[PDB]
């Protein structure tokens, strides 16, 4: 009777399950609800500054509209 | 009180080892074939928890199973020595528990005990594959029954 | 007569040297195997679980010795030696007296469980099936000294496996 | 590049042992000798002693010797072919017949009494007659089997790497193997056509048609298909001796030389006289010396 | 946070090392009309613990002739490179994302091998110094075409980043693509990791254990994670590679049941693999591999490069 | 008992919660099987001891004993027969 | 301890062969355990005249 | 005490007795672990005579067998006397470790083994250890000796690698007896 077998694997199923969903919720919740930046550029680094820089509370993940502009 | 979390230690020391134990690849002659049987699909050692690995850096418990000769005595005892602590040999078939059919010849040790420390003695020429079957499990009671801290934090 | 086993020539035709090479290329006795045990894999495993089931025997089975005594229950044993004359390996070890009765049985009924290998011969061996193996393969002891059986503990194993040494006996007294 | 095998870490003094001991005694030495195919060894012992006797066994006797002469080949070449496998590295091969080769020793111990050790093969003839329903049993476990045999060919038989770790390796030639006094399969393995089970036929072996399967190449590979041909040719064996089994006696009517039943054991004068004889004494057998060889799965 | 973050990819990585021990115990027990460990605990689930426990309280054997420092330092250099080698894969957002993930991930299994290069040589004997030469001789054949098949799939995705792979296997599988180079990455994986045809360093009955001779209670426990937790981490690197899941931009959940399905799969697989075949030969598998393999992945790619000229299908760098 | 059920698995026995004192709780062995049992369960026969009964007689225990190395009821092996020599006792009668 | 029939062909199929005809698990086919008692026979010479030793 | 209930009761008196596992040579051959070896006064005023297990042993049983052991007190003793900084020259020399001797005052010494003794296991080295160390044996001529059992002493040169074998490195692991001189002994 292979059921047996499952228990074994499911356990398992549950522990390759932790990490992709810690890092992806934890990304979720440090960077203000929107998924984690990527920087692959100094394109991409130098735009992450300056919305840094614009944030005034020196967060990238801190994005302020057309209500910041006049 | 401290007996308490010495006793509940102890129970989890004892119960790894006896779920654990790995009987070594120690197979002499007609009483090792069998033990064969065992770990064959028939009766699956493995499923106790056991696992038959080499090495004896690696094993806990010694199946001396056929006639213990003076030629091999020596490496025996190497091997045994070799061992970790803990560890336990259980002398398996009638050869190895005092000399067997040839008990009287000129070049076999009577009784694997004058070599090593035996623990439990399984009979049987050869013990039946479910004969020591037992045998591997009664030595789970006894590692089951060990006090070890028990005699530390009374010591 | 006589077959010859391998020395199978193969075809040289393209079909079969296609073959060949998708087989060589392609893996296929591989994956032959490999279907191979996952057919095997969801079979029933031909396991027995430990004391709860026990794996099955017959009625002359031998294993632990016992000395039975008659339905009065006087013992068997009228100390003949023929055990101990047929044992191969000596392990019998017997001496008789005069009882107090005027019976003639025995002193001392040392049997030793770590030398005798279990051949049944003595139990073929006295005319009134005095010793004989029981069904009892357990009897694994902790120390060496408790495996060597006096007459009294061979008495005790007769008195405790009496139940299935009366009922495979009778079952075997016939093809013997 | 030379490889000194030093034996003797198992030289329990069997052939001394056995000069101290009556011939009945001295059984269940050639029962551990070579102990995975004990009906085998038995086999050899009890010719050697009727031959000196000069005593034939009763036809019952010799067919379930044959009988059981051949599940003990299946024994040794399950044993044989499975460790190999193992050996190499297979292990799933070893277990899927150790569970088959369990069952072949319940009918070792259903016609004896143990599982390995039979002792039941005696001069003059076999012990005592097998139990009801143990002919059945053989026949239920011999349709099974050449369904697993083939299995085991599906393994290995056509794996590239089982080929490659056996193919063209530790070969051994033909005239060098005879003169090196190899037998069996490394004389059948490397082309030599020889058989003592055709050639100098023992017991009713003449009476049962098999094939023996020969090599070409003589090399480690070509005996393992050897030893898995010798298992089916023996399935054809055993179907035969089920099929031609007579009736009769199970060991020689001289109770000079077999112990009587223990039916006439208890009521005539005779057959204790000779019992008591017998397992005290034992058979003198004549003067005279003898090599009477058989062909064991090894 | 990200402290955080480093343990839960850790510790549930470890589990999961753990448990894999019981399934392959289970899984190669009922491919063998066996049954398994059941009795420690229920369906024996308890087992590893069990088996846990008893290595790291057993007594930790220390060689009078091996060299101390190296003795202990392979451990450490074996089990810290196969949990620091996850770290880059692309669990629905990879934990570190760097532009050169595979050249990475092919740089510390390469460290890999000194762990078991060291403790061969520390244990100081002939077992030890058999074990660790053929190791050698095992992975010297071994990173030539690892890097060649990691390049020739590769070139069509974009470049060396592991995110980006999932953009690329966006529509369909990479094994259909590249299923030639699929089968021989596979060997190899399945070789890289010393596992079932190719245990040759191990080699329990021929060389009763290998390099793990002189190795005890944790020293040992520790080998048989680096050992175990490279199955699953390359298992995982292969089903990125080739069988890239479906990826919601909003609901992680979706590519992570999908990604741990797969790896499950495959690692199932080295345990299928494990049961059916025998074993190589060193010689063999060198033979096999140089002589059979690097020539087919050289035209493999040299047709992996035209191909994306030829097609105008050249993938966009950034 | 199961008769649908793959040889060796179509009888079996659930152990008792206490026996002859000791707690055979998780712990058990294979010795706590009565004879008159230890037939049917062993294949022995397809007879049970309750369809069955086996012919009782004096001598015959009434409480079946598992094997008790270990515990402080383990056998001790022992010389069973009298003293072969005996010695010439000295008279109490002083010198003189 | 009875497949189901959808694994009965996955075993049968993967195998290329009909496990259900013959399978190694033993079932009720097997022999009973418990048999009618025997009578065994008696050898050539168990005749009570002209069965002299000499001869 | 033990003469008082029992007057016919053997005493046997057997100074620091050294073997595989003796806990005298090892103590002095595990000190190098804790970076070099502290002797008090590099332990120059602290002469040892040291008995190999074995004769105390076999003086046990022959004690035994001699009908003369009733009531006598016996002193068993090695054959020769060393100082303790050239006893342990030996040692060291024998296991091939290098030697790093440093006084060490018998106050902060006492220190040391205080906080040795906190360990609730098995103790490397109490208070009461560091005095037996500095414990010269006396010696009692007038005390039956070992030589009149019969039990011929074995100076400790000869079985001394028996003991330090063990924490030789793999280096000079194969030495033999003679690769290390005698250490100098203070006879009587
Ligand atoms: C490059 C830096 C190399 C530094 C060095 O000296 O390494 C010696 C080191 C130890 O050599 P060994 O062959 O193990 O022999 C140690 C004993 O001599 C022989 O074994 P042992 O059991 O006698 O070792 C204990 C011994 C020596 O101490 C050790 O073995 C402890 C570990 C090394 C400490 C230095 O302890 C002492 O001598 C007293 C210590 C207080 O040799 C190395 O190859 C280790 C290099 C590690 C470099 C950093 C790696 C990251
Ligand atoms: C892949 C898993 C797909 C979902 C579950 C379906 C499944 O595996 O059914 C196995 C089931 C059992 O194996 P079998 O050899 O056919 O059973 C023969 C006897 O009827 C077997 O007779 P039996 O008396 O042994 O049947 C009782 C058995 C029946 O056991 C079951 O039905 C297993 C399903 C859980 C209940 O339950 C037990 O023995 C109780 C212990 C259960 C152990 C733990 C099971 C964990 C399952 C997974 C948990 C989550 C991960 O096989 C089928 O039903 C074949 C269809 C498979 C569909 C796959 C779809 C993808
Ligand atoms: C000569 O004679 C012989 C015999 O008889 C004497 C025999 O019988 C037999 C027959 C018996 C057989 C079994 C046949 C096979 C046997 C052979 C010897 C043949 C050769 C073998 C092979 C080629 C194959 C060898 C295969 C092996 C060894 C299997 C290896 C894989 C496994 C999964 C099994 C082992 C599993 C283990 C040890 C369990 C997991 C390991 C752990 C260390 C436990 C987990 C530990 C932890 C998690 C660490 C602690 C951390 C925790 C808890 C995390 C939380 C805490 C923190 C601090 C972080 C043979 C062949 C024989 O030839
Ligand atoms: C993760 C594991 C968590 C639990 C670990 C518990 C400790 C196990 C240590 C190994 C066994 C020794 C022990 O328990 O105490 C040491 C103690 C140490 O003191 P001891 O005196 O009992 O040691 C044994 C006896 N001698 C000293 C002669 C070797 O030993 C025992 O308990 C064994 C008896
Ligand atoms: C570094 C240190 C890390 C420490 C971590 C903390 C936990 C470590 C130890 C964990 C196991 C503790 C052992 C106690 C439980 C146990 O094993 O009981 C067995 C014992 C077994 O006793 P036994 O030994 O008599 O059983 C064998 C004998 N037969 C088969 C005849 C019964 O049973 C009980 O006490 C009841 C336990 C039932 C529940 C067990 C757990 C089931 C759920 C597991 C879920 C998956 C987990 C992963
Ligand atoms: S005890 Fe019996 S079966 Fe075991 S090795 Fe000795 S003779 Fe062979
Ligand atoms: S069973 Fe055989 S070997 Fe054992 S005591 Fe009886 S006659 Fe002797
Ligand atoms: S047990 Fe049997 S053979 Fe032995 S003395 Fe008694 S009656 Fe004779």
């Amino acid at each position: 009777m292979w059921f047996e077998i499952l228990p074994g694997i499911a356990v398992m199923a549950a522990c390759l399950f932790i990490p992709g969903m810690a890092t992806a919720h934890i990304h979720k919740f440090t960077n203000g609800g929107k998924e984690k930046r990527v920087a692959h550029f100094s394109y991409q680094w130098n735009l992450m500054e300056r919305d840094r820089c614009i944030s005034g509370v020196n967060r990238y993940h801190v994005t302020k509209g057309l209500e910041n502009i006049d | 009180r401290g007996e308490y979390v010495v006793a509940k230690l102890d129970d989890l020391v004892n119960w790894a080892r006896r779920s654990s134990l790995w009987p070594m690849t120690f197979g002499l002659a007609c009483c090792a074939v069998e033990m064969m049987h065992m770990a064959a699909p028939r009766y699956d050692m493995d499923r106790f928890g056991v696992v038959f690995r080499a090495s004896p850096r690696q094993s806990d418990v010694m199946i001396v199973a056929g006639t213990l000769t003076n030629k091999m005595a020596p490496a025996l005892r190497k091997v045994y020595d070799q061992m970790p602590e803990p560890r336990y040999v259980v002398s398996m078939g009638s050869c190895a528990n005092g000399g067997g059919y040839y008990h009287y010849s000129y070049s076999v040790v009577r009784g694997c005990d004058r070599i090593v420390p035996v623990d439990i003695y399984v009979p049987g020429c050869p013990p039946t594959a479910e004969a020591l079957l037992y045998g591997i499990l009664q030595l789970q009671r006894k590692i089951k029954r060990e006090k070890r801290l028990r005699i530390w934090y009374r010591r | 007569t006589y077959k010859f086993v391998n020395m199978r020539e193969p075809s040289m035709d393209m079909k079969s040297v296609t073959d060949r090479a998708a087989q060589t290329l392609l893996w296929t006795e591989l994956v032959r195997g490999l279907g191979m045990t996952l057919s095997y894999l969801f079979r029933e495993p031909a396991t027995i679980n430990y004391p709860f089931e026990k794996g099955p025997l017959s009625p002359r089975f031998r294993g632990e010795h016992a000395l039975r005594r008659y339905p009065s229950g006087e013992e068997r044993c009228i100390a003949c030696k023929l055990c101990e004359a047929v044992c191969p390996a000596q392990a019998i070890t017997i001496e008789a007296e005069p009882r107090a009765d005027g019976s003639r049985r025995t002193t001392r009924y040392d049997i030793d469980m770590t030398k005798c290998i279990y051949c049944g011969f003595c139990q073929e061996a006295c005319p009134v099936d005095a010793i004989v193996e029981g069904p009892n393969f357990e009897f694994s002891t902790e120390t060496h000294e408790e495996l060597l059986y006096n007459k009294e503990k061979l008495l005790n194993n007769g008195d405790k496996w009496e139940a299935e040494i009366a009922a495979n006996i009778q079952a075997d007294y016939l093809y013997r | 590049r030379k490889c000194d095998p030093h034996i003797g870490l198992l030289h329990r003094g069997t052939e001394k042992l056995i000069e101290y001991k009556t011939y009945l005694q001295a059984l269940p030495y050639f029962d551990r000798l070579d102990y995975v195919s004990m009906m085998c060894n038995e086999q050899a012992y009890s010719l050697a002693v009727e031959k000196l006797l000069n005593i034939q066994p009763p036809p019952r006797a010799q067919w379930i010797r044959v009988l059981f002469g051949e599940i003990t080949r299946l024994l040794n070449h399950i044993m044989a072919v499975t460790t190999h496998a193992l050996d190499i590295g297979a292990m799933t091969p070893f277990f899927w017949m150790f569970e088959e080769r369990e069952k072949m020793f319940e009918f070792y111990e259903r016609v004896s009494g143990a599982r390995m050790h039979a002792a039941y093969i005696r001069p003059g003839g076999v012990h005592q007659d097998l139990p009801l329903g143990l002919l059945d049993d053989i026949y239920e476990f011999s349709k099974n089997f050449s369904f697993r045999i083939d299995e085991l060919e599906e393994m290995l038989t056509n794996n590239r790497i089982w080929r490659n770790r056996t193919v063209d390796i530790g070969v051994v030639t033909a005239e060098d193997a005879l003169n090196y006094g190899f037998s069996g399969v490394m004389l059948r393995g490397s082309g030599i056509q020889w058989d003592l089970r055709k050639t100098q036929p023992y017991d009713v072996y003449d009476q049962v048609e098999f094939d023996v399967p020969i090599g070409s190449r003589g090399d480690c590979y070509d005996r393992y298909l050897c030893r898995v041909e010798e298992m089916r040719q023996s399935l054809r064996i055993i179907s035969q001796c089920l099929n031609k089994m007579p009736p009769g006696e199970i060991k020689v009517d001289d109770a000079k030389v077999s112990p009587p039943k223990r039916a006439e054991m208890k009521t005539s004068m005779e057959s204790l006289i000779h019992h008591f004889k017998l397992y005290t004494e034992g058979y003198q057998v004549p003067p005279g010396a003898t090599y009477t060889a058989i062909e064991a799965p090894k | 946070m990200f402290m955080i973050n480093i343990l839960s990819l850790i510790i549930p990585i470890l589990l999961a090392v753990a448990f894999l021990t019981l399934v392959e115990r289970k899984v190669l027990g009922y491919m063998q009309l066996r049954k398994g460990p059941n009795v420690v605990g229920p369906y024996g689930l308890l087992q590893p613990i069990a088996d846990a426990l008893k290595l790291v309280t057993k007594e930790p054997l220390r060689p009078g002739t091996s060299s101390i420092s190296m003795f202990i330092i392979a451990p450490i250099l074996g089990l810290s490179l196969a949990l620091t080698m996850w770290v880059p894969l692309p669990m629905p957002y990879p934990l570190i994302n760097m532009n050169l993930g595979v050249l990475f991930m092919l740089a510390m299994s390469s460290l890999a091998v000194y762990s078991i290069l060291w403790s061969g040589w520390a244990s100081n004997s002939k077992y030890a110094l058999i074990g660790a030469l053929r190791a050698v001789a095992q992975t010297i054949s071994y990173e030539v075409t690892l890097a060649i098949i990691l390049l020739s799939v590769l070139l069509m995705n974009g470049s060396y980043t592991l995110s980006t792979l999932i953009t690329t296997q966006e529509h369909i599988w990479m094994i259909f693509t590249s299923w030639p180079l699929a089968m021989m990455w596979f060997i190899s994986t399945l070789a890289e990791t010393n596992r079932a045809p190719f245990d040759l360093t191990e080699g329990e009955s021929e060389l009763v254990s290998g390099f793990n001779v002189e190795y005890a209670a944790g020293p040992f426990a520790m080998f048989f994670m680096a050992e175990y937790a490279n199955i699953i981490m390359m298992n995982a690197f292969t089903a990125i590679l080739f069988l890239g899941a479906s990826h919601d931009p909003h609901t992680p959940e979706l590519y992570t049941i999908n990604f741990v399905l797969k790896t499950l799969a495959l690692t199932i697989t080295f345990l299928w693999i494990r049961a059916s075949y025998p074993r190589f030969r060193y010689d063999q598998l060198m033979h096999l591999l140089w002589k059979s393999f690097l020539p087919l992945t050289l035209a493999l790619c040299m047709w992996h490069i035209s191909l994306p000229i030829m097609t105008a299908s050249i993938p966009p760098q950034s | 008992e199961d008769n649908k059920q793959f040889f060796g698995r179509h009888r079996w026995v659930i152990y008792t919660t206490e026996m002859n004192g000791r707690d055979t709780f998780w712990d058990v062995d294979g010795s706590m099987v009565p004879p008159e049992w230890h037939r049917w369960l062993h294949c022995m026969t397809d007879d049970p001891p309750t369809t069955k009964p086996p012919t009782a007689r004096k001598y015959i225990w009434t409480n079946h004993k598992f094997n008790v190395s270990g515990t402080p009821q383990q056998y001790v092996p022992y010389s069973t027969t009298r003293k072969k020599i005996q010695e010439w006792v000295p008279p109490s009668t002083p010198y003189k | 301890a009875s497949a189901t029939r959808v694994i009965q062909l996955l075993r049968n199929w993967a195998s290329g062969r009909d496990l259900q005809a013959k399978l190694q698990l033993r079932y009720q086919e097997i022999s009973k355990r418990t048999q009618p008692p025997p009578k065994l026979p008696v050898g050539p010479s168990h005749k009570l005249s002209n069965n002299y030793y000499c001869t | 005490e033990v003469r008082a209930a029992f007057p016919e009761a053997t005493i046997i008196k057997p100074s620091d007795i050294f073997g595989r596992e003796d806990r005298f040579l090892n103590y002095f051959a595990s000190m190098r672990w804790f970076g070099g070896v502290p002797l008090i006064s590099l332990g120059k005023e602290t002469v040892k005579q040291p008995v190999y297990i074995v004769d105390v042993s076999k003086g046990i049983i022959n004690a035994i067998k001699d009908p003369d052991a009733k009531g006598k007190t016996f002193a068993f003793v090695g054959p020769n006397r060393y100082l303790l900084f050239d006893l342990v020259q030996y040692i060291f020399a024998v296991a091939y470790r290098p030697f790093l001797p440093y006084p060490l005052p018998h106050f902060a010494y006492r220190w040391v083994g205080r906080l040795f003794e906190v360990s609730p296991f098995e103790p490397w080295t109490t208070r009461d250890k560091v005095e037996r160390v500095h414990m010269s044996d006396m010696t009692l001529p007038h005390l039956p000796g070992l030589e009149d059992l019969g039990i011929q002493a074995t100076p400790l040169e000869l079985k001394a690698i028996e003991v330090l074998r063990r924490h030789r490195t793999y280096r000079w692991l194969t030495s033999e007896m003679e690769d290390v001189k005698p250490a100098k002994t203070v006879n009587i």
